[PDB]
């Protein structure tokens, strides 16, 4: 692959997306989860108590370039999910791009989804104001000040499991034969450490869904998370069913349904028919869109498997287009 | 499916 290319395995139903890293001298390959939502790089390691006996561990005393580090960190996910140890320091090697003396996060103790769960840790691509350590810079920060990449960027292709499944990420750089037309350009709101962006709309067919909405451009979420009111009008729409723990029951059959078009700084981009459906489990099957308590949306996997995004940690801003398919 | 800081 190109430099700064790293090819993703989609998980099951679209539901998670890793790509490899090697840490360390010689180096050990990890696959971590690409999180847009969180700026924290962590990974099971074998200080690790509770950590699954499935997941590649670091093992500090196999890196000749391992460094310790007296502070110890804790994160605790949006969906319950946990983790926790101690920082060092090593190199990591991002698609060809060596990144030394990164700031890596040991686990010690991690969550019972995450030990069961397909990666080895997260890579965290959100802002630096949301590190849980304070002075941790993340990779992209290091991308840019060790002059890996000439560009604050990163293009982001999602595939779907229906297709094929596969993603990749580009450091540095984009591809356009994973999207049709013109990129269009929005502005980046970062005051939460998030890659905020404004909606101006939604519609189904000639309904408007939903005026102006904020939500956050999450590579890390599975769903399109809407704020209760919004979510209830897209139900409606649809004739889904509320299964009262933030997600819906949705038609199978999507042969019927019209795409849920989002009107973003003047352009459409829209979460085809067959992304309305989530999984099926024994005949009933899960809508692709769910609702949470928050004023803002989540802007998953649903809608960015539909959309490539390159985003520019320098502006910031993002640009946007509906996939090649 | 998965919901990684605030979400
Ligand atoms: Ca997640």
């Amino acid at each position: 692959a190109g430099v700064g290319t790293v090819p993703m395995t989609d998980y099951g139903n679209d539901i998670e997306y890793y790509g490899q890293v090697t840490i360390g001298t010689p180096g050990k390959k990890f696959n971590l989860d690409f999180d847009t939502g969180s700026s924290d790089l962590w990974i099971a390691s074998t200080l690790c108590t509770n950590c699954g006996s499935g997941q590649t561990k670091y093992d500090p005393n196999q890196s000749s370039t391992y460094q310790a580090d007296g502070r110890t960190w804790s994160i605790s996910y949006g969906d319950g999910s946990s983790a926790s140890g101690i920082l060092a320091k090593d190199n990591v090697n991002l698609g060809g791009l060596l990144i030394k003396g990164q700031t890596i996060e040991l686990a010690k103790r991690e969550a019972a989804s995450f030990a069961s769960g397909p990666n080895d840790g997260l890579l965290g691509l959100g802002f630096d104001t949301i590190t849980t350590v304070r002075g941790v810079k993340t990779p992209m920060d290091n991308l840019i000040s060790q002059g890996l990449i000439s560009r604050p960027i990163f293009g982001v292709y999602l595939g779907k499991a229906k297709n094929g499944g596969g993603g990749e990420y580009i450091f540095g750089g984009y591809d356009s034969t994973k999207f049709k037309g013109s990129l269009t350009t929005v502005p980046i709101d970062n005051s939460r450490g998030w890659w905020g962006i404004t909606v101006d709309r939604a519609t189904v067919g000639t309904s408007t869904v939903a005026s102006s909405f904020d939500g956050i451009l999450d590579t890390g979420t599975t769903l399109l998370i809407l704020p209760n009111n919004i979510a209830a009008s897209v139900a409606r729409a649809y004739g889904a069913s509320d299964n009262g723990d933030g997600t819906y029951t949705i038609s199978c059959d999507t042969s019927a349904f019209k795409p849920l078009v989002f009107s973003i700084n003047g352009a459409s981009f829209q979460v085809s028919p067959d992304s309305l459906v989530f999984e099926e489990f024994q005949g009933q099957c899960i809508a692709g869109f769910g609702y949470g308590n928050w004023g803002f949306a989540i802007i998953g996997d649903t809608f960015l498997k539909n959309n490539y995004v390159v985003f520019n940690q320098g502006v910031p801003e993002v640009q946007i287009a509906p996939v090649a398919e | 499916p998965f919901c990684x800081l605030f979400x």
